[PDB]
RNA sequence: ACACCAUGG
RNA sequence: AGCGUGUGCCUACCCUACGCCGGCAGGCGCGGGUAACCCGUUGAACCCCAUUCGUGAUGGGGAUCGGGGAUUGCAAUUAUUCCCCAUGAACGAGGAAUUCCCAGUAAGUGCGGGUCAUAAGCUUGCGUUGAUUAAGUCCCUGCCCUUUGUACACACCGCCCG
RNA sequence: AGCAGAGUGGCGCAGCGGAAGCGUGCUGGGCCCAUAACCCAGAGGUCGAUGGAUCGAAACCAUCCUCUGCUACCA
């Protein structure tokens, strides 16, 4: 039924219109499932349509409300940056801002040099694991001189 | 593993060899129909119950786990 | 401190607020941008003789000549939060064997004291010694 | 109708 | 379901019902129990019955890491423990080797006690679902008894020749 | 200078166009009370260099270079 394009170019990532939305949105960062399936209930579009399935004026919403939330009623112990530690926003932080996002909190981190800056820099476990038996990246070394 | 490209919904070649296959099958279950065409399985099940409502196929166990349907309940 | 884009002009500061606010909110006030455990230890308050450091900290930052910046008021006490009063100071925070300084920047507030000088070597490797393989063992 | 099987801070 | 535990002398902390508040962890308020008396008729998990997925490292797997919220405590950074959104690694049944096991047993499955201000991937007990294979032998690893041989007795991991 | 042979894993080598392994060495496991022997896995490749043919090569062709044996031994 209604062999229709399929492959989904939305912001900066590739959607393949052969899944569900719920489960196809998910390719997005940022977007999982728990938060697709509300970004996907309010904006009172279907949940058992294939991604592909969606005109152009299902997708324009479905990503306005994936990147404006608290305006559509999202509530804020849901979103992955809450109390923006430079700016006291709350947002959902979607698909490039991540990286971005990532790195300037690493590189905050190591400008002050503390801790975890100084694991991250050496490329060492951060929380409080233990390094002695797990990780093992490196080649065995040989006891016979 | 491998690559095993099945069709998410229908076009009308499939369509129509799926209603010329009613009358063949003795055993009817989707993975039966999974494996003679490109379905991708989950739209078998959706075929299945279509069929089944316009009484081409009858049911003869439905389970969780398994459905079973026959051909008219006929030879 | 010659910050000049990050935290009070320009593109941020800290949760919206700017230092120089910080400088005369209430503690109470202040433990509402502060985040779960920051909040907690100020909410029981206890600061004991944790009070004593702030006078220290205090005090001698005026005793400093205009233009430069206070010595060091060395300690132990690793388990202290970075109130926005400390910026700007310099610490001694003693590791176990020696007082590692530390000159206060606007970035560590909200930071432990403690963790920003480390209680350890981080390591070079040797060679590996008799005891290393099974591959190892005999001597006469 | 019998493959190999050495040595000991 | 079954075995248990429950207010502590120095030692200051126990098990919780039910109403309200909060998405959640959790908070407030009022009661019972020194116990076949209250939590408790211990509404446990696997299992059972219906949905969605469809052979794609996928909605399998849950490592690593970012941001936020609680509780215990005198103090949580080298994240104590818990909760929420996000990131989504190896791994597609495992080389030479090698461990444990005969019937309510192996294995799957959850629950208590111990340590415990906080807290089990540990151990010690309890139930729940419940097989395949044997009724033998001395081959391998060892053990027991008799006969026999010995240059061993620190006892074959011995002694000893050039 | 010439003839002949060779150039591939640290080292000896196999590899008659559908294309990287063997034997040894090296490192770690196994077996044993322990060591050798023996078993396993891992690491390490411009297939001498340069062009060309071929749908495609380490292999075929051409030029050059580097080793080894044998005569030539050459103002
Ligand atoms: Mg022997
Ligand atoms: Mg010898
Ligand atoms: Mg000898
Ligand atoms: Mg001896
Ligand atoms: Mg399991
Ligand atoms: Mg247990
Ligand atoms: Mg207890
Ligand atoms: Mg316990
Ligand atoms: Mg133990
Ligand atoms: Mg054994
Ligand atoms: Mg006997
Ligand atoms: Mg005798
Ligand atoms: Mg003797
Ligand atoms: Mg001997
Ligand atoms: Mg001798």
């Amino acid at each position: 039924p209604e062999k229709f394009q399929h492959i989904l170019r939305v912001l900066n990532t590739n959607i393949d219109g052969r899944r569900k939305i719920a489960f196809a949105i998910t390719a997005i960062k940022g977007v999982g499932r728990r938060y697709a399936h509300v970004v996907l209930r309010k904006a009172d579009i279907d949940l058992t349509k294939r991604a592909g399935e969606l005109t152009e004026d299902e997708v324009e919403r479905v990503i306005t409300i994936m990147q404006n939330p608290r305006q559509y009623k999202i509530p804020d112990w849901f979103l992955n940056r809450q109390k923006d530690v430079k700016d006291g926003k709350y947002s959902q932080v979607l698909a490039n801002g991540l990286d971005n996002k990532l790195r300037e909190d690493l590189e905050r981190l190591k400008k002050i040099r503390a801790h975890r800056g100084l694991r991250h820099f050496w490329g060492l476990r951060v929380r409080g694991q233990h390094t002695k038996t797990t990780g093992r990246r490196g080649r065995t070394v040989g006891v016979s001189k | 593993r491998d690559k095993l490209n099945n069709l998410v919904l229908f076009d009308k070649a499939t369509y129509d060899k799926l209603c010329k296959e009613v009358p063949n099958y003795k055993l009817i279950t989707p993975a039966v129909v999974s494996e003679r065409l490109k379905i991708r399985g989950s739209l078998a099940r959706a075929a299945l119950q279509e069929l089944l409502s316009k009484g081409l196929i009858k049911l003869v166990s439905k389970h969780r786990a398994q459905v079973i349907y026959t051909r008219n309940t006929k030879g | 401190v010659e910050q000049k884009k990050k935290r009070t002009f320009r593109k941020f500061t800290y949760r919206g607020v700017d230092l120089d606010q910080l400088l005369d909110m209430s503690y109470e006030q202040l433990m509402q941008l502060y985040s779960a455990r920051q909040r907690r230890r100020l909410s029981r308050g206890l600061r004991r003789k944790q009070h004593s450091l702030l006078k220290r900290l205090r005090k001698a930052k005026k005793e400093a000549p205009p233009m430069e910046k206070p010595e060091v008021v060395k300690t132990h006490l690793r388990d202290m939060i970075i109130l926005p009063e400390m910026v700007g100071s310099m610490v001694g925070v003693y590791n176990g064997k020696t007082f590692n300084q530390v000159e206060i920047k606007p970035e560590m507030i909200g930071h432990y004291l403690g963790e920003f000088s480390i209680t350890y070597k981080p390591v070079k490797h040797g060679r590996p010694g008799i005891g290393a393989t099974h591959s190892s063992r005999f001597i006469p």
